[PDB]
């Protein structure tokens, strides 16, 4: 069902679930902080 | 299920998203 | 994707490849939003000016992929479609307004380290994240340059959301609040864009409040790819989220 996947949506098993960052996501977060 | 042996260097279809007729 | 880089394994586990059955061709991107539902651009499925109108039996959805060409034994899933749902107000004649469609899989897909759904934005995600200069991420197997230019593996590029007036002034087409635009400005060094075959894929953003990835956009349209002074246009998922929920409630 749609609802069943909702609780864990958007959290990647090989990244957020292991507390690891991908190679370019810091650019995204930096755009919130220093990009404007 | 779909038999994967039915599949490899398939072409990419021309995409109207980057050539929309409303521009011509 | 123009001026992107190779995606890491598992980096975009909601990425879906839309693949034509006959003749065999890469068509578009898409995204996995639950175990049975895939989101894409309407013009990937229906474009009357080119006599495009796919039925459910014409297409496959390939989930979990990295390589554009290899069948990824052990990881990839190829799913058949039960039904396609086009937004009823999709405006292909004028400006691709409401360029959005949903596809229901015949069987649920098993999640894995390589296959996992993206979140849809809620009201406060959209409020917080859709601001000029904030970057989102686009991924796909589309061509590497405006047109063989095909990538070996999934590509990724991060692109800033652009001011509404800059988007409006960049094109003579009437744009609507059901789209936003993203890309770098001319003469500023970095560039990049989605391109042919990346349509229908997701423009995602990572929330700093809860560290989830949300799909804010769908790759929709542009004038060629990576042109100075032009931007990519993306279907605004939150603005269309009532329709998405209505379809899934009524048919899921
Ligand atoms: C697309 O094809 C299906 C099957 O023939 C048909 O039901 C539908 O009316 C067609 N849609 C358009 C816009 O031509
Ligand atoms: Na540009």
């Amino acid at each position: 069902t749609f609802g069943s996947g909702e609780a864990d949506c958007g959290l990647r098993p090989l990244f957020e679930k292991k507390s690891l960052e991908d190679k370019t996501e810091r650019e995204l977060l930096e755009s919130y902080i220093d990009g404007r | 299920e779909f038999d994967p042996s039915l599949l490899a260097d398939a072409p990419t279809a021309r995409d109207p998203g980057r050539n929309p007729e409303f521009l011509r | 994707i123009v001026e992107g880089s190779d995606a890491e394994i598992g980096m975009s586990p909601w990425q879906v490849m839309l693949f034509r059955k006959s003749p065999q061709e890469l068509l578009c991107g898409a995204s996995l939003i639950s175990d049975r539902w895939v989101l894409t651009a309407a013009h990937c499925l229906l474009y009357p000016p080119w006599d495009k109108n796919f039925t459910e039996n014409d297409l496959l959805v390939r989930i979990g992929k990295h390589s554009r060409t290899r069948y990824e034994r052990n990881i990839e899933k190829i799913s058949m479609l039960e039904k396609i749902y086009i937004h009823p107000r999709y405006n292909w004649r004028e400006n691709l307004d409401r360029d959005i469609a949903l596809m229901k899989l015949k069987k649920p897909v098993a999640f894995s380290d390589y296959i996992h759904p993206v979140c849809l934005p809620d009201r406060e995600t959209a409020a917080s994240l859709l601001q000029a200069g904030y970057k989102g991420r686009v991924t796909g197997w589309g061509n590497l340059k405006e047109t063989k230019g095909q990538p070996s593996v999934l590509q990724v590029v991060n692109l800033p959301i652009v001011e509404r007036p800059v988007c409006k002034d960049s094109t003579r087409i009437r744009i609507t609040d059901n789209m936003f635009c993203a890309g770098y400005k001319p003469d500023e060094g970095k560039r990049g864009d989605a391109c042919e075959g990346d349509s229908g894929g997701p423009f995602v953003m990572k929330s700093p409040f809860n560290n989830r990835w949300y799909q804010m956009g769908i790759v929709s349209w542009g004038e060629g790819c990576d042109r100075d002074g032009k931007y990519g246009f993306y279907t605004h998922v939150f603005r269309l989220k009532k329709w998405i929920q209505k379809v899934i409630d009524q048919f899921g």
